[PDB]
């Protein structure tokens, strides 16, 4: 919804610091993507071979 | 109601409270006056549909596909064995055609029973079977494949005395 | 299944009688096509639709000459399969090939290793053409010329006049495979004269100016002495055409 | 086509307003009626030739809702489109 | 079937009192489905339930020992008879014919059972040994031996667990697949008259000669209930539906019926028997953690299609 | 394992009667013919009641506090159940045709429009123990001349409106004093009165006509009683009002008509808020939420039902069951979806988590004879009697290819290549196996060798060959790749009509007309062995029968079979009233379920009390989740399940293996031995306790030292729990530990670890993939919106 306006007002400092913190939390959370890629691929390997 | 005499008859000719129905019922052993009425109503419906599809313009692919659909549908049913004409549907479909397509006429045709009424009785007793499943109502039109695949039910006294007359009993199949 | 096949044979005889009366009606209505101004049923069903399949078979306990000869028959015929009929019977044989689903059968008969008889049956309750083949010249007999190209050959019919000849050319057209290449470089001939059809394989090329052929394969004269409506395992079905050997005009009448 | 030699039902204003405003509605209604009749007759034959129970087929403006969806109802058209086909 | 005479008195009389009984309903209305070992007979009579009649078979023990136990095959085709001398005769119920005869025990066989697979067979006589057998074969799997003599055996095919009211006033539960005792129940101050599994096999209800009826939860192995009866119950049975309990007392010509508040409500599992005479553990259900650890990531408590609803809701509008 | 609880019925979402709501509105109760359907709305869950009915359902009502439910059929048979135990308390016999049933707003009694009389009966208590005769009558009102067609409670439990075909609306009361106050009549009306309703201030009475006339009486002045204060009129040509619902506190009216048209009004101003149509068929029943936001319109002519919210204007659901019958069944390769196909050519595909008809297809015109899949969750196949078969998407949801024969022969049976390269269809009139390649779209071949129609087709996916069972009493196995095209025929003793293969692909089960289901080793083509079925068949008697149900050869065989995915159990269903479950190694049956008890159906009674619809098990199938199995029959889709899990089936117990000893092992921090005892006792709440108990750093050590015996069970459990668990990080740590523990073991024993991996890998793709997609889109959308230059 509010992505067009937030891109318009991108490079504003307050929202910039806030999205910095958001992406801090996101790069903390990335391990779940990592691990599900792991277990999914290897479960496929076991179920195939 | 009283077999009215001459003067009262010419006065009241039209009053009656009570014959192809009884004709096919006697020659073809049909069950019901309403069975004949249903078949005859059906034939009139088909003739009306022939009227309507002919009123549809002849250079119409819809008309030709629905025409051949009705043709091969009624053929695979069995009421006509030809597929070529349109006069065959506008004329030859009869109460007698659907009546010989009926089951006990086919039993009497394949000589399952000697008589059509005994075929009906065998139908009631369930001593027959129609492909996968046995049957109990004579009011049945049989598709051509099931006509090829209809017979007696297994371990029946009738088929057993068939194999007894032929002296070929095989009790392994409880025949 | 006995009831089924009997119903199909009854419908076959009925359809042939219907084709018969329609053909007489066609001879009747031939007079009005000039005043103002067709394949068979069982070959109309699969004229150019389905590729045929033919089983060639010996009669029984054959000679090596008949073995190699039926082998050459297979070599000339696309989609042809050999059969060494050993302790096989006619009904179970035809029924087993009907079970497999087959187009045409050609079984061979002889005398002292000399092939002299060939019968072709159409398997969907079709007609049978009974020939006496005599003047057999085999490639095995002549030379090691190599091998056949085995491309779908071209067909050349000659001197087919009567409607009997029309039924014949229908049957042979349909036994050979449908939809040939325009540049099919082997050609077969069907040369008729004096009621003696005779055939040779011919590969061919066009020159810089004209055409050039090579006769190859077999070479002989056969003659249809019978045509029956039913199949051969009948031996009792109604004959569609019978040869009259014991008649007045026998050495003179053509197409009979 | 062919013309008619009876009196015209409509006036000049009526035909001109008609023109001033499916192959044809007559062919549409004919297709519709013969379709319902064929449905009923196929139903009758299924009754007469059925071993198992078969009920009637069916029963033969305003905003109206379509219950049965031939799609999961939440998929975009661009999503169901294949990239090759676009 | 032979048409010969029957050897008996001319006047009629009823059959002796039924000391053992088995019944099945696999093939009901086809051949015999009830076997009744009467008082002091070397034979057991057959009975048809649907006809409400005697059936045409009676299985002798052939060892001149009285039939002490009867058992019916779950398919209803076989009848096992444990006699007074250890003989385990096996019959076909269809034709009432003698099929097999196992011989391990020397005492009175006082309990016989077969699996639901018609494969293994557990037997028990007064000498205290337990015989494990292949009925598909004709072999001996195992021969357990206990301390006391054996009184009563109850088999539970849905768990393949069989409990035993012994002579030392205990109920020993034994697994058949591992072929070893799994549970032992102490507390019955007198002879255990009757005992039964739950339909789910979670409890066992036992009436015992100290005017007691005790319900035991076998998971924890704890007596979760004890009632003292005025009329000592001789027969205690669960209903096939897990809803009722049927008791024959020693007095009164009828059978008392018991409705199941445990069927209509949860039950605490507390050994309260000797007291009269972790709540998730008491109620045998465990609620999950909301979040086990802060590092653990947890999701919606409920539906999960809410995600697509949020992302694909406006398209649902369109 | 051999125990199975009937989980749910899908198809025919509404059949017959009043559909009612819950108090909180978060559940719906829709009456199917012999059961009632619980509809959890917040989490989108379905539930079917497990109790049968004597016949088709006539009237139902639910307690105000959500505790009791009465359900009267057309015979007075009134089943009273408790909800929280989901248990039948009573089955009373009101011995007259009961029309309308209405709980009191105080709950101590109820009113009953049964015939022309108003029955009023008090209530026993639910916390009370079971009694013998708890049904107690309170009042009988008989001031009618024709049948009471509608009933209405007041806000208080005193005043009742009995609307009747006598053009009458009688105010009764449950007491003599308020009966003397208002036990009045209401006449002066059009054709019939359809309904009467109290006001919120209760000064006005609203009677809606069959004519479409709402008469608003009000206790006003002209010593003054029931002046018709206002008249309001619907304006339809032929559409007359069939079903009415009026919410007072939000003054709303819903009138569903005979033409699909439902009109929604506000009463005091009499404004048509809106008016829409469900279709060409009459609206039969309407129900309205307590808060009034939600409205249900169930119409039985096609069996459709729509729940809607007028506020946000949101169709919560717009579903419809199959018209005739679920002919063919199809689970999903993960199981999440199940396909049903009917006589119509309506192919309805459903999700099983939310047991909902996701979609349909109506491109086939005739009945779709079979429906199949490949070894991949993408593609569906529908073989019809049309003379065509059709290949469809289940992601773009589009037909790929309507393969046809030139003659368009009526294919019954069908099989598909596991990799999905070839499709074969087998008809009845031709019995020539037509085989098409997929991407070509054309047929490759039409195998012959079968004389007489082929009952069924199957593909051994492993060696990927075909078995074709035909009514020549034969099997014929074909190997068609590797230049082979070779044949193996098998004679059996009678005409086979059912065929299936082992999930490992070396044995095959077959059911013939005699009722015996044989098994054959394929490679030696030798009979493994048979199981009889002629005895354990509960076939039903017909009313037009002239023989017995015993001597009837009606359904003394089995028409559909399915293997356990272990290849050890069998679910068989034929034309009888039974669904049986056999065992392969002991060659014995395991279970028999009578499919339904209903005198409306034909083959149910065994001996009658001294055409019509008939019950037959069309198709049977197990679940790839291995926790349920479904059967499509003449009514729809039944699913039995093992999700009950309340049965003590432990594993090699000992004396010391008690649950408290297991908690002792936990507090002892002996987590390996604790989980060992948890699996030995085999009790899922305790297993969940230890699973949530033990810590992450010793998850890997415990997983390293778990025995291979408990290995497939712990895989299966972690699957069937983590699906409805949200601690996904935890669970993936667990899976990662176990896969690091034993991979090559599972690779050796792939057929052994069949059910485990399927359910587990399904759970990955069910939720975890989608969550991770949303994660990745969040990150990328961030990165783009941040890195890109601002405009202007």
């Amino acid at each position: 919804a509010h992505g067009d306006v937030i891109h318009a007002n991108n490079k504003n400092q307050d929202i910039a610091s806030a999205l910095q913190n958001w992406e801090d939390v996101h790069k903390k959370e990335d391990r779940l993507d990592d691990l599900v890629k792991f277990c999914m691929g290897v479960a496929a390997f076991v179920t195939t071979a | 109601v009283r077999k009215l005499k001459h003067h009262e008859q010419k006065l009241l000719k039209k009053v009656d409270f009570l014959h192809r129905d009884t004709q096919v019922m006697r020659t073809y052993h049909i069950q019901n006056r309403e069975d004949y009425h249903k078949y005859n109503r059906i034939c009139g419906d088909i003739r009306r549909l022939a009227n309507k599809l002919s009123l549809l313009p002849p250079t119409d692919p819809f008309r030709r596909k629905h025409e051949q659909l009705l043709l091969d549908k009624l053929y695979a049913m069995g009421v006509l064995t030809t597929k070529s004409k349109i006069s065959d549907l506008e004329n030859k479909v009869t109460v007698s055609a659907i009546c010989r397509r009926r089951l006990p006429v086919i039993m009497h045709r394949l000589k399952m029973a000697e008589t059509i009424q005994d075929a009906v009785k065998f139908i009631e007793q369930g001593h027959v079977r129609v492909g996968p499943n046995l049957i109990n109502d004579p009011a049945y039109l049989v598709t051509r494949n099931m006509e090829d695949y209809v017979t007696w039910v297994d371990n029946s006294k009738i088929k057993k005395t068939l194999l007894r007359y032929r002296n070929q009993i095989d009790d392994f199949d409880f025949s | 299944m006995l009831r089924r096949q009997a119903r199909e044979r009854r419908e076959y005889l009925y359809r042939k009688a219907q084709e018969l009366q329609d053909s007489q009606l066609q001879q009747k209505r031939q007079i009005i096509k000039q005043a103002l101004a067709q394949v068979d049923d069982e070959y109309a069903a699969t004229s150019g639709i389905m590729d045929p399949r033919i089983i060639v078979t010996t009669s029984r306990d054959p000679s090596t000459r008949l073995s190699q000869f039926a082998k050459e028959i297979k070599l000339l015929f696309p989609n042809a399969v050999r059969l060494n009929r050993g302790n096989y019977v006619m009904p179970n044989l035809v029924d087993a090939c009907k079970k497999s689903g087959t187009t045409d059968l050609v079984v061979l008969h002889e005398h002292r290793g000399v092939p002299t008889s060939l019968t072709i049956s159409h398997f969907p309750h079709g007609p049978t053409a009974q020939f006496s083949l005599h003047n057999v010249v085999m490639r095995h007999d002549i030379i090691n010329a190599g091998n056949q190209s085995e491309v779908n050959p071209h067909l050349i019919f000659d001197n087919f006049t009567t409607a009997l000849g029309k039924r014949v050319v229908c049957i042979l057209k349909h036994l050979f495979n449908a939809g040939p290449k325009k540049d099919s470089e082997r050609v077969i001939t069907f040369a008729n004269r004096g009621d003696f059809i005779s055939v040779r394989q011919h590969v061919y090329v066009r020159t810089r100016e004209g055409v050039e052929i090579a006769e190859v394969g077999p070479r002989f004269e056969m003659r249809l002495f019978e045509l029956r409506l039913g199949t051969l395992e009948n031996k009792d079905a109604d004959v569609e055409w019978q040869l009259r050997r014991f008649i007045r005009t026998a050495n003179k009448k053509d197409y009979l | 086509f062919e013309l008619s030699d009876v009196k015209s039902s409509k006036s000049l204003a009526e035909i001109y307003e008609d023109d001033y405003t499916a192959l044809s509605e007559e062919l549409q209604k004919a297709h519709s009626e013969i379709s319902e009749l064929y449905a009923n007759l196929v139903y009758k034959l299924d009754v007469l030739s059925s071993v198992h129970f078969v009920p009637k087929p069916a029963s033969t403006e305003t905003p109206t809702i379509s219950m049965e969806d031939a799609q999961p109802l939440y998929m975009s058209n661009a999503s169901s489109l294949a990239p090759q086909e676009i | 079937q032979d048409g010969g005479r029957v050897g008996g008195s001319t006047i009629k009389s009823k059959f002796p009192e039924i000391v053992a009984l088995a019944i099945e309903n696999a093939r009901i209305g086809e051949w015999e489905n009830i076997i009744t070992a009467h008082k002091d007979e070397k034979f057991a009579r057959t009975w048809d339930m649907r006809n409400k009649r005697v059936g045409r078979w009676t299985f002798d023990t052939t060892d001149d020992g009285f039939v002490k136990s009867v058992a019916m095959s779950q398919c209803g085709n076989f009848g096992f008879i444990g006699s007074s001398n250890g003989s385990i005769t096996i019959y076909n119920m269809q034709s009432g014919i003698l099929r097999k005869k196992y011989k391990l025990h020397k005492r009175a066989v006082t309990g016989i059972s077969l699996d639901g697979m018609n494969r293994k067979m557990v037997s028990c006589g007064l000498d205290g040994i337990v015989g494990f057998y292949d009925f598909n074969k004709s072999t001996l799997l195992g021969k357990l031996k206990l301390d006391a003599p054996i009184t009563a055996m109850v088999y539970h095919r849905s768990s393949d667990l069989f409990a035993l009211a012994l002579d030392d006033l205990s109920i020993v539960v034994i697994d058949a697949v591992t072929q070893r005792v799994v549970r032992q129940l102490w507390g019955h101050s007198n002879r255990i008259t009757a005992f039964d599994f739950s339909p789910e096999g979670r409890w066992i209800v036992s009436a015992s000669l100290d005017s007691t009826i005790r319900t035991w939860d076998l998971p924890t192995g704890g007596c979760i209930d004890g009632i003292i009866v005025d009329n000592v119950a001789t027969n205690v049975k669960f209903s096939p539906n897990g809803d009722l309990l049927a008791t024959t007392h020693v007095t009164g010509n009828g059978i008392c019926i018991w409705t199941n508040r445990a069927q209509f409500k949860t039950v605490s599992t507390r050994t309260i028997d000797e007291s009269e005479f972790l709540n998730d553990i008491d109620f045998n259900t465990y609620t999950s953690l909301e979040q086990i650890d802060k590092e653990l990531l947890t999701l919606s408590i409920g539906p999960r299609s809410k995600m697509n609803t949020l992302l694909h809701l406006d398209v649902i509008r369109k | 394992k051999s125990d199975f609880k009937f989980s749910n019925l899908l198809g025919t979402v509404y059949r017959q009667g009043n559909i009612t709501f819950s108090d909180d509105g978060k559940q719906l109760l829709s009456p199917v013919g012999n059961r009632v359907s619980v509809f959890d709305l917040i989490n989108n869950k379905s539930f079917t009641f497990e109790y049968e009915h004597r016949k088709n359902i006539a009237a139902i009502d639910l307690n105000k506090q959500g505790t009791l439910l009465i359900s009267i059929d057309e015979d007075g048979r009134a089943i009273l159940v408790n909800f929280k135990a989901r248990n039948v308390l009573h089955h009373f016999n009101f011995k007259e045709k009961c029309s309308a049933v209405k709980f009191s707003p105080d709950g101590r009694l109820f009113a009953l429009a049964s015939g022309r009389f108003l029955q009023i009966w008090k209530t026993p208590d639910v916390n009370k123990d079971r009694q013998f005769a708890p049904f107690v009558r309170h009042r009988v009102h008989a001031g009618h001349f024709q049948d009471i067609t509608s009933l209405t409670w007041s806000q208080d439990s005193r005043f009742i409106l009995t609307t009747s075909k006598d053009l009458s609306a009688k105010i009764w009361s449950v007491d003599s004093e308020e009966k003397n106050l208002a036990a009045t009549t209401f006449n002066g009306h059009r054709d019939y009165v359809m309904g009467a309703f109290f006001s919120h201030d209760q000064e006005k009475i609203y009677t809606v006509s069959k004519d479409g006339a709402v008469f608003v009486w009000e206790f006003t002045k002209r010593k003054y009683s029931w002046r018709i204060t206002k008249k309001h009129f619907f304006y339809a040509n032929q559409a007359k009002v069939k079903c009415v619902t009026f919410h007072p506190a939000t003054r709303l009216l819903a009138v569903g008509f005979t033409s699909g048209e439902f009109r929604l009004y506000d009463l005091p101003d009499f404004t048509l808020i809106q008016q829409l149509s469900m279709g060409q068929n009459p609206v039969n029943t309407v129900s309205v939420n307590q808060t009034g936001e939600w409205l249900a319109f169930g119409s039985s002519k096609l069996g459709q039902l729509l729940v809607y919210e007028w506020q946000s204007e949101s169709y919560i659901l717009k579903q419809q069951g199959h018209f005739d019958s679920t002919n063919s069944l199809a689970y999903s390769p993960d199981g999440s979806r199940v396909v049903t196909a009917s006589e119509d050519g309506k192919i309805k595909v459903w999700d099983i988590t939310s047991g909902f008809c996701l979609a349909t297809f109506e491109e086939h015109t005739s009945s779709v004879t079979a429906v199949q899949f490949a070894k991949r969750g993408q593609v569906m196949f529908s073989s019809s009697l049309d003379g065509t078969v059709r290949a469809w998407d289940l992601i773009r949801y589009r037909n790929f290819r309507t393969f046809t024969g030139t003659e368009r022969i009526q294919f019954n049976c069908l099989a598909v290549d596991p990799s999905g390269e070839v499709v074969c269809a087998g008809s009845l009139d031709n019995f020539d196996i037509h085989v098409w390649s997929v991407q070509t779209g054309q047929l490759l071949d039409a195998l012959s060798g079968h004389e007489g129609p082929v009952s069924c087709l199957s593909f051994s996916q492993e060696n990927s060959v075909l078995a074709s069972a035909s009514w020549d009493k034969t099997i014929r196995i074909w190997s068609i790749f590797g230049r082979s095209q070779q044949v193996e025929p098998i004679e059996v003793y009678s005409d086979v009509l059912a065929l299936s293969m082992r999930p490992d692909g070396k044995e095959v089960a077959v059911s013939t007309l005699k009722g015996q289901i044989s098994i054959f080793n394929i490679e030696d083509a030798k009979q493994v062995g048979n199981i009889d079925c002629r005895k354990d068949i509960i076939s039903g008697r017909f009313n037009q029968d002239r023989f017995t149900a015993k001597n009837s050869e009606r359904s003394k065989f089995f028409t559909t079979i399915h293997y356990s995915f272990d290849g050890m159990a069998i679910v068989a269903g034929g034309n009888n009233n039974s669904i049986c479950l056999y065992d392969v190694p002991n060659e014995v049956l395991l279970k028999r379920f009578i499919v339904s008890r209903n005198m409306a159906l034909n083959g149910t009674l065994e001996f009658l009390n001294s055409m019509r619809p008939e019950v037959r098990v069309t198709s049977v199938q197990f679940s790839p989740t291995a926790n349920a199995f479904a059967a499509a029959s003449t009514e729809g889709l039944l699913i039995y399940s093992t999700n009950d899990t309340i049965l003590f089936d432990p594993f090699d117990l000992d004396v010391d293996v008690t649950p408290h000893s297991t908690v002792e092992a936990l507090r002892e921090k002996q987590f390996l031995n604790a989980l060992v005892m948890a699996f030995r006792l085999n009790e899922e709440y305790l297993i969940n306790k230890v699973y949530e108990a033990i810590p992450i750093k010793e998850i890997p050590l415990v997983a390293s030292n778990i025995p291979a015996i408990y290995l497939p069970r712990i895989l299966k459990f972690i699957g069937d729990f983590a699906i409805e668990s949200q601690h996904i990080e935890f669970n993936l740590i667990w899976i990662k530990a176990l896969l690091s523990a034993s991979g090559g073991y599972i690779n050796e024993h792939k057929y052994l670890f069949s059910t485990a991996m399927r359910s587990i890998q399904r759970f990955i793709v069910r939720v975890a993939k989608e969550v991770v997609n949303t994660t990745t889109d969040n990150k990328y959308t961030y990165r783009f919106l941040v890195s890109t230059d601002g405009s202007m």
